[PDB]
């Protein structure tokens, strides 16, 4: 079928540094944050239309990629790049 | 402030039918397509099914067909998921997701249903 080309799932960013996550395929780009034990929270739907209550730094690169200008404590956790009902590869982040 | 809720965690022997319930509060129920998905922790969630409460039409997946039953009650806006013929390799975690506008994907996740079996 369709298999999304995802960048390696490991980062060493701690605070305030622009990093991006590659999910290069068609379309859109639905990104979610998985929480440890806590229920997961969606980050961006459609890669272009932010919802209410989410930080303005979260930006999707249209038909890309969640390019984030920095890392903050409230955005830590695995980032999932889901699709129409298939999924991505996932990318867990941590603070070193 | 629309939220979703679900029942707690249950443990029972494999091969027995399991039943779970979900509810949604703060939003209209008729036109919102609900989803039921499961995942092995630290892995990639696999979507199991979706239901449309407006007319009750359901759709399942490739590895869950004949082992899934979805029912909805917009009256009490609650949804029932019942699975029969449970196997050994299904000890994973489950979410009862809700999607706004009846479209694809989902935004609101449940309180983490834990359905487990022991050998
Ligand atoms: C002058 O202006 C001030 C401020 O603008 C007015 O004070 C505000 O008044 C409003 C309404 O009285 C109030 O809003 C309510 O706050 C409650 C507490 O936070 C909420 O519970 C309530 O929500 C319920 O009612 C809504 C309908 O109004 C529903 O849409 C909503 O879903 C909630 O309904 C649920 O809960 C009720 C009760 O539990 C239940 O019966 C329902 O079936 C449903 O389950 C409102 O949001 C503001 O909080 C007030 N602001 C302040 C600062 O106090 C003041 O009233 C104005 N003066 C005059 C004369 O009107
Ligand atoms: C496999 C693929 O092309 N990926 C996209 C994905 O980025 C997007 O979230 C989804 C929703 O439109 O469509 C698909
Ligand atoms: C038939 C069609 O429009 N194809 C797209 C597909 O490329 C993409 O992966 C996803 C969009 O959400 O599904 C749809
Ligand atoms: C009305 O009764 C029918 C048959 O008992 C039942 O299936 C349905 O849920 C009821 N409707 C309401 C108001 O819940």
């Amino acid at each position: 079928d369709i298999q999304l080309t995802q960048s390696p799932s490991y980062l060493a960013a701690s605070v305030g540094d622009r990093v991006t996550i590659t999910c290069r395929e068609s379309n859109d780009l639905n990104w979610y944050l998985q929480r440890p034990g806590k229920p997961p929270k969606l980050l961006i739907s459609g890669a272009s239309k932010l919802e209410r209550g989410v930080p303005s730094r979260f930006r999707g690169s249209s038909s890309g990629s969640l390019t984030i200008s920095g890392l903050q404590p409230e955005d830590i956790g695995t980032y999932y790049c889901q699709v129409f009902e298939f999924f991505g590869g996932g990318t867990r982040v941590d603070i070193k | 402030q629309v939220h979703v809720m679900q029942s707690g965690d249950q443990v029972k022997k494999p091969g027995a039918s399991v039943q779970v319930s979900c509810t949604t509060s703060g939003s209209s129920f008729i036109e919102d397509s609900l989803h039921w998905i499961q995942q092995v922790p630290g892995q990639e969630p696999e979507w199991l099914g979706w239901v449309n409460p407006r007319h009750g039409a359901v759709n399942y997946s490739w590895k869950i067909r004949d082992r899934i039953t979805m029912t909805r009650d917009i009256s009490k806006s609650t949804m029932y998921v019942q699975m029969r013929g449970l196997q050994s390799d299904d000890t994973a975690m489950y979410y009862c997701a809700k999607s706004r506008r009846g479209a694809n994907w989902a935004l609101y996740w449940g309180w983490g249903t834990r359905i487990t079996v022991s050998s």
